[PDB]
Order: structure tokens, then sequence, then C-alpha cells
């Protein structure tokens, strides 16, 4: 996997 | 009467009020008198500086939590590089303190704010479920401005546990009446990323939330689909003005962009828009979002109108946010029927994709039955099919009032031969149609390469109601  | 925030940036935040009207008309909210008092929300990123000059006057620890280290204290880790600041200006868009000599204004300056840290460490579907589902009585709104990776190749939704947390979350939460999701459509304009490939965002239990640039164009970051609801104001080129909220170290930045910054400001007109009618359901607040949301001075190639005169693009939903006319509309908003939900089978065999694939079936959205839908919501093509490269694929899906959705768009870095696997494309752009009649899918390939696939499943979902419509627009 997850990204900001 | 109303006296607007004298806060030292208040002036640089053109996207909250302006003479130009390219704003999100917040200021007629907050003269109308709500500014989010007794509303709740939590970021769901990689923490919240909760002692922050322009962020602790309004922090709810109860609306907070570290499921990345498992304790309740959601601050960030400092780091040299600064890594963990994304949560932290997040929560100041939505709710920065007002006329308090610091930084700018949250658009809900008087609502509580909280933060979960889940973004700072590998996030695992419980992580995501424990973020989602985090104090669902006491929390009104999450948003979260994350998602899996947008390099235009993934397709990658919640898990089971994740999953489970969004029906939980619109089914009991909230005294039942549902939390409230927010999400950021996403990053992948640069990689040709579709957001209808993001399960978060292409949930009908999120409101995914597009961006826009000042001068009024489709940012270089920005992801079209069809699940995409509305748009509210970002980053753009450099001689466009950006976002100014609270920073890390307890600083002020004017210079938060992407999509990032889009999901929270949304979050915040909900607040305002849950402060002027309390009883709103979940699905209510995307209804509002749907009837208030306003087209006019977004460019996009693709603007279109769909059955009930509504326009809609696949970069920016129905529009941008409009603060003053959703808490105007919340006051005396009659709460939608319960939800129907009609499951269609449409193949009676495989179907062969080649170079083209059309499947047209005549559909009587559940008449005679207590899930007859008259009323559109939410639609869903789930897809079930096989190809050599994914990303050579476009799909659309046309309703029986003539409005084209584009499900899938060309991904030129999907190579993938993964295919889909009951994927749950979802369209926003057919609201309030009657989905009685013929429905139409397309698959194409768009390369000149000689690809091969089969369609094994097409299930069309359709969600609605079937009373309250309004005169066309
Ligand atoms: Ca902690
Ligand atoms: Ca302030
Ligand atoms: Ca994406
Ligand atoms: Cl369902
Ligand atoms: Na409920
Ligand atoms: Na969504
Ligand atoms: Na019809
Ligand atoms: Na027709």
């Amino acid at each position: 996997x997850r990204v900001r | 009467v109303y006296q607007e925030p004298t806060d030292p940036k208040f002036p640089q935040q053109w996207y909250l009020s302006g003479v130009t009207q390219r704003d999100l008309n917040v200021k007629a909210a907050w003269a109308q008198g709500y500014t989010g008092h007794g509303i709740v929300v939590s970021i769901l990123d990689d923490g919240i500086e909760k002692n922050h000059p322009d962020l602790a006057g309004n922090y709810d620890p109860g609306a907070s939590f570290d499921v990345n280290d498992q304790d309740p204290d959601p601050q960030p880790r400092y780091t040299q590089m600064n890594d963990n600041r994304h949560g932290t200006r997040c929560a100041g868009e939505v709710a920065a303190v007002a006329n308090n000599g610091v930084c700018g204004v949250g658009v809900a300056y008087n609502a509580r704010i909280g933060g979960v840290r889940m973004l700072d460490g590998e996030v695992t579907d419980a992580v995501e479920a424990r973020s989602l589902g985090l104090n669902p009585n006491h929390i009104h709104i999450y948003s979260a401005s994350w998602g899996p990776e947008d390099d235009g190749k993934t397709v990658d939704g919640p898990a089971r546990l994740a999953e489970e947390a969004f029906f939980r979350g619109v089914s009991q939460g909230r005294g039942g009446l549902g939390s409230i999701f927010v999400w950021a459509s996403g990053n992948g304009g640069r990689e040709h990323d579709s957001c209808n490939c993001d399960g978060y965002t292409n949930s009908i239990y999120t409101l995914s939330i597009s961006s826009a640039t000042q001068f009024g164009n489709v940012p270089w970051y920005s992801e079209a689909c069809s699940s995409t609801l509305a748009t509210t104001y970002s980053s753009g080129n450099q001689n466009e003005k950006q976002i100014v909220t609270t920073d890390l170290r307890q600083k002020c930045t004017e210079s938060h962009t992407g999509t990032s910054a889009s999901a929270p400001l949304a979050a915040g007109i909900i607040a305002l828009t849950l402060e002027a009618n309390k009883n709103l359901t979940w699905r209510d607040m995307q209804h509002l979002v749907v009837q208030t949301s306003k087209p006019a001075h977004l460019n996009a190639n693709d603007w279109a109108t769909n059955g009930v005169g509504r326009k809609v693009s696949h970069s920016y939903g129905y529009g941008l946010l409009d603060a003053g006319a959703m808490v105007a509309l919340a006051q005396n908003w009659t709460t939608v029927a319960p939800q129907r939900k009609c499951i269609i089978d449409i193949l009676t065999e495989p179907k062969d994709i080649g170079k083209r694939l059309e499947v047209r079936k005549t559909v009587t959205a559940c008449l005679g039955e207590p899930n007859h839908i008259t009323r559109l919501e939410h639609a869903q093509a789930r897809l079930t099919l096989s190809y050599n490269r994914r990303g050579d694929l476009a799909i659309h899906l046309v309703s029986p009032m003539g409005t084209r959705s584009t499900l899938l768009a060309a991904r030129p870095h999907d190579y993938s031969a993964d295919g889909f696997n009951d994927w749950a494309f979802m369209t926003t752009h057919s609201w309030d149609e009657d989905p009685s009649g013929e429905w139409v899918l397309e698959i194409e390939n768009t390369s000149e390469a000689n690809n091969y696939g089969t369609l094994t499943k097409f299930t069309l979902v359709l969600y609605g109601t079937a009373s309250g419509s309004l005169v066309p627009r």
C-alpha cells in the first residue's frame, strides 16, 4: 503493498 | 455577521473561498453555521502529529489508534527524510484550527480529528481491517489517501477482513446509518493507471474523489475511471497554487499535492454536511454528492450527459464538490429507501474476445420482485475473463439510457496474463437512471497484436431503489  | 478566519495563511487557501468561483464554496457553508462541530473524522495514514499547534485544539484520541505498533498513540515516527508527514498534512486539510494565528484552517475547522497510524509498516489485510473498523460508533468519517501501487499494472482490492470491515461499517457503523469512507482515487496518471483496477476506490462503500488543478484541468497524476464520484481541487503545475496544511514538526506547508490532498478536503465537506443533518445514511451522502457537484469550468475531453441530464466525466465524476450546496440540500433531506440489489447473470456460454466482443442483454432489473430497481445507484459488471496481455483491453458498458461508461481503458504497462477473476468494475455514471432495457458490454483489443482470450462470466449487479425520482436536470 500500500502506498501513500 | 459571519467573519471569515483570520489565520495568516487563510488568504492562500484559494480552494476554500475566492471571488473567482474556482473554489469549493466552503465559506458559504461556514456562513450557514456549519463548521464541523460535533463531527469526528479519522485520517487512516502514517500517523498524526497530535500536538501540532494547528491540530491540538481539535485532536480526538477516541478517533485515533496506532495499528502499526498496537498502542493508542498515533504520533508519527520521526525520521530525517520526514517520511511520516503524510497523515499530518491530510489531517490539517480536514480540521486545522481556525482563528488561532497559526497556518490556515481546515474545511471543518471545528470538527474533531484523529489519525490511525497504519501505513508505517507492513500493511496487511488485518491492519486495514482494524483501521477501517476503528471505533465505528464514535468516528463518523474515515479518510484514506493511500491504496495499491499506481504502477499501471496492478489489479488489487481489499482482501477478506478489509471487505468485511467495509460491510460492517456501512451496515452497523454510526448507529446503523453507516460509516462514511472517503478515498483518494489515485496518483497513477503518468502510468496511465485506471482507478477501476483499485478495489478500494472501485468499491460502492467508498466515495472515490479525484483532483482538479487551480486552472480547472486534469492534473498529471489523475487517474480516470467510472467509479469516481466527485472532485476537489489539488495541485497542478508550478504556476498553479497548492494546498495549505499542517506539516510534520509543527510546521506549516503550502505545497501539499496530489490525489492525497483531494480526499481530506472531501472528508471535511462531508463533515460539514453531517453537521447539517446527522441522520444522513452512507447512501444519502453519495446521493447528495451526485446531486450537488458542479462540472462548470472543469476542463475534460470526455464530459457526457447521462440519462437523467447530469454531466459526468471519468476524470471528475459529477464534478467539483460544492460545500454550500451540500449543507443546504442536507437540511431537509428525505432518507433514501433501503438499498435493493438485483443480480443478473448475463452469459449463457463463454465468448471468445478476439479483436472485439460485444455482449447485448435486455434486462428487466428484477421486475415483479422486492429487489426491482427503477432508480439505479451503483452498477457493477463483474467480469471473469482470460487474456494474454491484460493492458491491451478496453472495456465499456452502455446503459439502456445510452450512458457509455469506460470500465477499463488501455493500460500500456499492464503486461499481465492473469486476466480478471470476477472483478467488479463499477460505474457511478448511470446514477438515478432506470436500468430496465438493453445493456451493452464491449471488450476490445486496443493494440495491433494478435491477442486472445475468453469471457467466461459477466454478472451485471445493479444497486438502487424504486421510488423518489427527481425530474431530470
Ligand atoms: Ca504509537
Ligand atoms: Ca489555524
Ligand atoms: Ca491507481
Ligand atoms: Cl452487496
Ligand atoms: Na444499517
Ligand atoms: Na468507491
Ligand atoms: Na429502459
Ligand atoms: Na438500443
